[PDB]
């Protein structure tokens, strides 16, 4: 009847966090942790290098 | 960007300059030797009310003298606080001692 | 003060046509890493196989 | 045989809170603080005579942990990795080796991989001669086998 | 006359591969029986034992 | 202002319904422990960035130490992934799950 | 240079090799923030007069 809502899996937020590096460090190396937690550590290290 | 003063001083009432500060902080010590320049560098325009308001973690980086580099933000005990889920479905904040 | 001790079950009852195995199961479980539904649905579906 | 620790040795629970990144004489020796008394030592040799303890090794930085291992060797620290689940082999001299592990990746391993390592059988080994030419600079060991 | 080291294995022979038990280094080390649903093993992992 | 409340009138019929997504479940006895006391079984193969998920597990001291810290509180207590679930009656599968 | 010691220690009576110390005081000292590296670096043979 009514269709309103739409199925999604990852749903974004109306907030996120923006960084901005100091390209002077940082070595771009783009650090390798584990590999089980890479991925759950995984996306939150990258970004705050 | 540099919002020259000829205008942030004189345009229209509207207009929505996007001026910007610098921010210091990560910025090099010049090598301890070295001889001196020699212009001072200078900005004649100051925000009026505290700005950054957005910055919930500031300098990440460890500064080597000294445990917290030269005042540095560092996320609050809320960007991580992952409540639980109200029955009625509000998520709300961890509890404090049985509050 | 503990000895944290598992007291095979059988030197508690003296009808022993119940109690069976042993001791030696807490051995093992102790090291399964604890799993979930969903993962044992796959432990079992792959011995069955 | 697990060498045994001798008594000067003190215990240190490995802690991400201990190594620091501090300067001295130019350069950012990684200094290490030793609970017991602050005193930042910064080069890795002259640290002093602490057992090292890890239970973590997951959030090590591909340096402060090498420093570490680094310190193992002209420092004679012990260091304990208490969380790597291996598998021995103990197989005679006579085939001596091959899978080589390197300081690098005992430190550095994910929590799951149980990597195989091979201890030497040793007693088999036929004395050696009379007329040898002399061996001059000794063997070094590192890994050792924490349990029985 | 001259054996060195003697091992009281499992046997292949009984826990022949035809069950997966793949033997070899002294660690039965079974194989993709209770995996982490969702990604991939772990080449040589530790609960593969 | 225009687009203040064109954000807003976008949240107003902002309506979606999640399906819990691609999922996986670490091994359990393959991630440190600090990272395990905050899982909790699965979580979303697609986690967002969160400083919590960085304890014990970043070089900068300085604000590692205080995270480390300031989930020490009593009050604040980070979590991540299938948190509580209720299923169906009759039929008795599982329904919706609180990730 | 670097007179490797293998010679140092063991060259005829004679040879007068010209080994070369550093002059470190002008030496720049590494930027405050930058991230550590990790091989301290020694000399084996120290002048044994001024």
């Amino acid at each position: 009847l009514s269709d309103d809502f739409k199925q999604i899996s990852d749903p974004k937020g109306y907030l996120t966090y923006s960084v901005k590096y100091e390209d002077q460090f940082t070595k771009k190396d783009k650090l390798r942790a584990s590999e089980a937690d890479d991925r759950i550590v995984g996306p939150t290290v990258n970004l705050f290098k | 960007q540099h919002v020259d003063a000829e205008s942030i001083m004189t345009a229209p009432k509207g207009k929505l300059f996007h001026l910007q500060f610098m921010d210091g902080l990560l910025r090099p010590e010049p090598s301890a030797f070295d001889p001196p320049a020699s212009g001072e560098d200078m900005r004649l325009i100051y925000p009026l009310q505290p700005i950054s308001v957005a910055r919930s973690m500031r300098a990440i980086v460890n500064h080597n003298e000294v445990d917290r580099p030269r005042g540095a933000v560092a996320p609050s005990s809320y960007e991580m606080d992952t409540g639980t889920l109200s029955r009625n479905g509000d998520l709300l904040y961890s509890p404090v001692a049985n509050g | 003060r503990y000895h944290e001790s598992v007291l095979e079950i059988a030197d508690i009852f003296d009808q022993a046509d119940f109690i069976q195995t042993s001791d030696a199961v807490r051995q093992l479980r102790a090291l399964m890493p604890t799993l979930s539904t969903s993962q044992i649905r796959h432990a079992i579906e792959r011995i069955a196989q | 045989f697990v060498p045994d620790v001798p008594e000067g040795y003190v215990a240190v629970q490995y802690a991400h809170r201990l190594f620091s990144s501090s300067l001295a004489n130019k350069r950012n020796r990684v200094t290490y603080t030793h609970p017991p008394t602050g005193m930042a030592y910064p080069s890795p040799t002259g640290r002093p005579h602490v057992h090292m303890t890890i239970n973590e090794r997951a959030g090590m930085s591909k340096l402060v942990a090498d420093n570490i291992i680094a310190s193992v060797i002209k420092s004679n620290w012990v260091v304990d990795i208490l969380d790597i689940e291996y598998t021995a082999e103990v197989m005679t001299p006579s085939e001596g080796y091959t899978q080589h592990v390197d300081a690098e990746s005992i430190m550095t391993a994910p929590k799951g991989k149980l990597f195989h390592l091979q201890f030497m059988d040793g007693l088999l080994r036929p004395e050696p001669s009379a007329f040898d030419p002399p061996a001059s600079g000794e063997d070094m060991r590192l890994i050792y086998p924490l349990q029985p | 006359y001259g054996a060195a080291v003697v091992n009281i294995d499992l046997n292949r022979d009984f826990f022949d591969t035809a069950t997966g038990i793949d033997l070899t280094k002294g660690i039965p080390l079974v194989q993709d029986l209770l995996v982490p649903i969702g990604v991939t093993a772990g080449a040589e992992q530790s609960a593969e034992y | 202002v225009s687009g203040l409340l064109m954000v807003l009138f976008k949240v107003m019929t902002d309506n979606r319904l999640v399906i819990v997504g691609e999922t996986t479940t670490p091994m359990s006895n393959t991630l440190s422990t600090v990272v395990n006391n905050v899982l909790r079984t699965t979580y979303h193969n697609n986690v967002g960035v969160n400083p919590a998920l960085l304890r014990d597990f970043t070089q900068v001291n300085w604000l590692n130490r205080d995270i480390t810290n300031m989930l020490q509180q009593a009050g604040t207590k980070y979590g991540l992934g299938l948190t509580e679930t209720r299923l169906d009656y009759v039929r008795l599968v599982k329904t919706i799950v609180g990730h």
